[PDB]
């Protein structure tokens, strides 16, 4: 029972986190500063997603947060190297304080940050590698990043394919779709569902599978191609404490798909260039697994593939089309019904679709580029729309009082990625027919 | 096996379609020139085919699958109708006006039909004396239609299997050359030979260089 | 297969989403192009060479009788464009058999109004954009 | 062909057409010549229109025709006089359907986007009488209205 | 609800202040514009661009028999403002059933007189200085 | 073809503002209200026997204005009374500005170079004042979408 | 007759593609799109008294290139900009291209001459953009069988 | 646009005929009001710092 988004939803990211500084199961900011008053942490995860996001070229207007119940975070030293004074940003009940540990090895310094123990309410327990920041029923706790080379990690007692039924429930008016949670149990429910309810799936991951050789691997990048999903894959060092995947959406969230431009080489601020070797990135495009590269002194997005091979744009083209097409049908319907005039079923009505088709989902495609027109061979590429008569509409279709099998043809003008050229240089230069062919 | 719909089954289709829109209408009795009766009981309507018209030359052709040939010529009917009793010119006001119901017209005249309405002509109201006692109310019209009428041919020609052509290229140097040439049905020019190799289309590779020179 | 009559009930035409009804007798509509399609340029010898007609706009006259609902319509599109400045909307037409025609277009000039004894005639002048016929409802085409 | 269709509040439809009646007045004594002349007069003056030809009303004058003098032998022994005329009105005659179509209450579309990187892809669109495109979302907040507050200078500038 | 038929005789108009009476059979007046609402510039490649007409006039006739009253008011009207300078009048037309008028306009051009063995007839052309055309008596729209 | 529209709202002439001296400008002619020109063209090139080229910037940039306008027009009694306090007080310079509806504007000052000539027969005339204009760069402002 | 078509496809003009910094030019007149031409002739004849001939070979190529635009276009506001920013900043030159659907090519670097004399009217008006292009040898390129 | 709205005969109360007196016509305008108070936002600058260049 999917109910359809409008032009607003087709912008609008969301983002899954993890808190409980709302009531409500989803809300809409036009800015960092609102977050900020509602109680999340500088640094934290929600916060630097809203801050990608807007980062961009192309960037949304408004980003949608979801809620998961959260249960207690965690500050991780394990694996890490410090030498530089470390911080932490934490919100208690808009409450907004800082927290410092000089300097050395990371079990000392996770043992030292248990000093977070003043002026509280939440605990803070150190196990030697990381600390467990849990909070108490009436207080609410924040954790951001800060100074110190560590990640934050939450945990809670939900899963991803049972909130976000209670999500799409509460509000539909969105298009992307994002999580903080990273196992592959929930990266995979996460791409069931988008693709069943026609939402672009996105995620970043720092698996080093995504670079293991092309022989063998077991990556998620793996499970997805084998399960032939559409959800849009990356592979990127700093993901884990950065969700780049903000950053990703604020360089494609604003361009309409009506110029069929694609994602290949877009600058990308906030995202760190890809750092393996040659053989590594053979090895990632065989996963679909896109990197962004150093080139050139600028960074730069490569390709733009989903996960089962085909791009990403043609993909967002069609979904494009179809949101397009529903609400013009709607406008024009409830148009004619707002007046005594509602459209009959009768062959003196039914023709009106094709103009009404034509204005507003296709001819701005036409205009700007995105769709081909002209000829071939011998056929045409012009988009073509056939409506049926009365005479063939079914009998129990006249009693339900429904229209089907109207259809639709258009052609794809897609973009150019690479060239190839064969100089050569010589010292000089060297049958002479002169009949025309 | 293409069969179609002559002229008898649309000539006398279409007088049934003026007849049942009469009746379903005004509410009027209904009754045709064909066939004698005593008169009826009551108001009552009459319809005669009176006239027929043909155009030239004709519009459509249809080949058959073994190559018989049906034409397609268009054609104007008209229709005079005549209301006897009550308030005659009333009735056929509302027949004219019924064509412009759509709901109605579907009934009896659906699209793709092979015959459709064109025009109306005066409706004229009568006074006729009778038995030199009473003068009794009447009146008359002629509704105009459109109509395409197909017939099917009595057989076909031959098919050209075999073909041959005599050449004579006069030049200077000498007698003119005479050469023949000849077709057919199932004998094609190069036989079956596969002609040059076709340009192959390269293999999907990955590639490192947005833009790659090579000397 | 029973072959089409020409009906002249089926003959439709939708401007800016609605249908129009109300017309005069005879000709409802008429559809005229206005450039020639191509431009032949002929030499002192006698080479012939070609060029392709780039303007594609035509004219289509409405016969409508002055008592119709559809005149006041007309009437309050024009002025209001000729405010704001927005003077497009649809137009299509339909062939119970014969050529179509889908495109967008603008009226053109006012008619001319006359009164007298009888229900008079207005012949609006709705220029098109491209003046391109369709084979989309001949049967068989 | 008709001129306005009016559509009733159930769909059924109402069709209007123009039509012209023609009325043959005789008078058959007196001076008859003189008695239709004065009924030609009559619709040009205005306070008698109104009693019987009230603006609105579905039917109208025209015009007239000429006005023939006659003299007719009855018994053989006598000319009657008469005289003949044809009067046009205007009117306009207003029918009702007999029944309506269904509404298109469900709209089901079939879309295919030809691409050269794969088989087409087939994707549907979908409409319903009473589902909006965005539910019921608020949308993006809008601009305030400034309160109403006093201003000291006529124009201010401030860095 | 009962549907208006045009009534030829409560198409009125109003020169002045006054009402206009006297017409001669069959038309009692016609309305036309001058100009195109639109002009539209093509280009090689074929990009169209539009502009809106600012020259409003229009032009209407008067059909009156020559023996009507309102000939003397019109050739009084006519010379007085030769002398003085102003021109300019008020115009109002009604339609039964049909499309209004209410602008200023003047006198244009004097019509041709001829004299013979019956009534005759003049056609005053009368200028308006604006020619929209109205739907205020159409009966719904 | 309508994907080519070069102009998805009409051009209404009545759009485009003149001010002169802060009021604006109103009584223009039949045909055409403006028209701008430059006196000098952008660089000179200087090139050698052996075809060394070499190019210089200009630094005149003023331009003409002509401003036309109907002779029972009464904007013609401001420019009339204009040219004479000049003449005597030697203030001559006076703001102009232009909107390019759907084009390119203008903004500088300039003066009353010439007036026009004054003719009167069975047709109201016409006036052809020019306003000559320090500088005469043109604006692209009223075009959205320059990046 | 027919054995003697010059052009056995018809001349399209929208095949005509004309770049100028790298970017594809639109929004062209009703009439002419381009117009190319040259300054000097090609050689010089200096005759003597007695009937003695001799030539030389010129070395002055420069050209001018007319590029008419409506004055509703959007490129009217690149060029105007690109004016302003080469009179301060001193960088005058940028690349220039043309293709002879069926006909002769261009291609060369050229700069902005002179600007065009804008007209507001009750009709779409025209400019005339001057692009000097600094060596202007047509191209046969396009043609084929050019031994 | 300055609308006048008139009644007809078969409107008027027949007790308004007898008093002689044509009640309800109506008349709407829009009035232009000026211009009292300006705000400006200047800013000074010692130098001046997305590209999408996209139709919206």
């Amino acid at each position: 029972g999917t109910q359809p988004i409008d032009t607003v939803g087709f912008e609008t990211p969301m983002f899954l986190a993890m808190h409980g500084n709302f009531p409500e199961r989803i809300r809409f900011y036009v800015s960092t500063a609102g977050m900020v008053a509602d109680g999340f942490a500088v640094g934290s995860p929600a916060y630097q997603f809203a801050t990608n996001a807007f980062a961009g070229n192309f960037a949304p207007q408004r980003v949608a947060i979801g809620r998961m119940s959260i249960d207690s975070s965690k500050v991780d030293f394990t694996g890490t190297t410090n030498t530089e004074q470390v911080v932490v940003n934490i919100t208690l009940n808009k409450v907004v304080k800082a927290v410092k540990i000089n300097v050395n090895t990371p079990a000392q310094i996770a043992t030292a940050l248990a000093d977070a123990v003043t002026a509280d309410k939440a605990t803070a327990v150190a196990t030697g590698t990381y600390v467990t920041v849990t909070a108490v029923s009436p207080n609410v706790v924040s954790v951001g990043k800060g100074a110190g080379v560590y990640k934050i990690v939450n945990e809670s007692s939900e899963t991803v394919a049972t909130v976000l039924p209670s999500v799409i429930a509460e509000n539909h008016n969105w298009y992307f779709l994002a999580t903080e949670a990273r196992s592959d149990a929930d990266i995979v429910a996460a791409a069931e569902f988008a693709k069943a309810n026609y939402k672009l799936h996105i995620y970043n991951s720092t698996d080093v599978d995504a670079y293991a050789p092309e022989n063998s691997a077991a990556s998620v990048f793996d499970t997805l191609k084998s399960l032939s999903y559409d959800s849009l894959g990356t592979s990127d060092a700093g993901a884990d404490v950065d969700f780049t995947e903000g950053s990703v959406i604020g360089a494609m969230a604003a361009n309409d798909p009506s110029y069929g431009d694609s994602l290949h080489l877009k600058t990308m601020p906030g995202m760190v260039p890809f750092a393996g070797s040659d053989t590594q990135r053979s090895n990632a495009w065989s996963r679909n697994a896109n990197i962004y590269r150093g080139l050139y002194g600028g960074g730069s997005y490569i390709e733009g593939k989903t996960s089962s091979g085909q791009y990403v744009d043609v993909i967002r083209f069609s979904h494009w089309v179809k949101f397009r097409m529903e609400e013009s049908v709607f406008a024009y319907m409830k148009r004619r019904s707002d007046m005594g005039l509602s459209m009959k079923m009768s062959d003196e009505d039914l023709p009106v679709l094709k103009s009404v088709l034509m204005n507003n989902p296709i001819n701005i495609g036409i205009r700007n580029g995105g769709i081909l027109t002209g000829y071939d061979n011998k056929v045409s590429y012009d988009p073509t729309i056939i409506i049926p008569k009365r005479a063939n509409i079914p009998t129990n279709d006249l009693a339900a009082r429904i229209l089907r099998d109207v259809k639709v043809e258009l052609v794809y003008n897609n973009s150019l990625h690479y060239v190839k050229i064969r100089a050569s240089v010589v010292l000089d230069r060297p049958s002479t027919n002169a009949q025309t062919p | 096996p293409l069969d179609f719909t002559n002229s008898d089954v649309v000539m006398g289709a279409l007088t049934k379609a003026v007849g049942r829109l009469c009746l379903d209408v005004t509410g009027y009795d209904v009754v045709e020139a064909d066939e004698t009766i005593p008169k009826p009981e009551g108001p009552y309507i009459l319809v005669d085919l009176s006239l027929l018209t043909p155009l030239d030359w004709a519009t459509n052709e249809v080949v058959d699958e073994d190559g018989v040939v049906h034409t397609a010529h268009n054609y104007t009917a008209s229709y005079t109708l005549t209301a006897y009793r009550g308030k005659p010119h009333w009735a056929l006001s509302r027949v004219h006006q019924a064509f412009g119901l759509p709901f109605l017209r579907e009934k009896y005249f659906p699209t793709g039909s092979p015959y459709a309405y064109s025009s109306t002509s005066n409706i004229a109201r009568m006074r006729v004396p009778l038995n030199q006692q009473m003068f009794e109310n009447r009146a008359r019209t002629i509704v105009t239609f459109n109509a395409t009428f197909v017939e099917k041919d009595l057989g076909t020609f031959e098919d050209i299997e075999h073909i041959i052509i005599g050449i004579d290229v006069d030049n200077p140097s000498g007698p003119p050359i005479g050469i023949g040439a000849d077709y057919d049905k199932g004998v094609k020019p190069g036989g079956d030979d596969p002609g040059l190799p076709p340009k192959p289309n390269p293999p999907i590779v990955y590639h490192d260089a947005i833009a790659q020179v090579c000397m | 297969l029973t072959l089409q009559a020409y009906d002249p009930a089926k003959v439709l035409v939708f401007i800016g989403g609605q249908r129009v009804s109300g017309f005069a007798a005879d000709t409802k509509i008429v559809i005229t192009r206005n450039n020639d399609n191509i431009s032949v340029h002929a030499g002192v010898d006698g080479e012939i060479s070609n060029a392709l007609s780039r303007d594609n706009t035509g004219v289509m006259t409405l016969s409508l009788q002055n008592t119709a609902k559809w005149n006041g319509y007309l009437a309050q599109w024009q002025r209001q464009a000729n405010v704001t400045g927005l003077i497009y909307l649809p137009v299509q037409v339909e062939g119970s058999q014969g050529l179509s025609l889908n495109t967008i277009g603008w009226i053109q000039k006012q008619p001319d109004l006359s009164y007298g004894t009888e229900v008079g005639q207005m012949d609006w002048e709705i220029g098109v954009l491209d003046a391109w016929l369709s084979p989309d409802q001949i049967q068989g085409i």
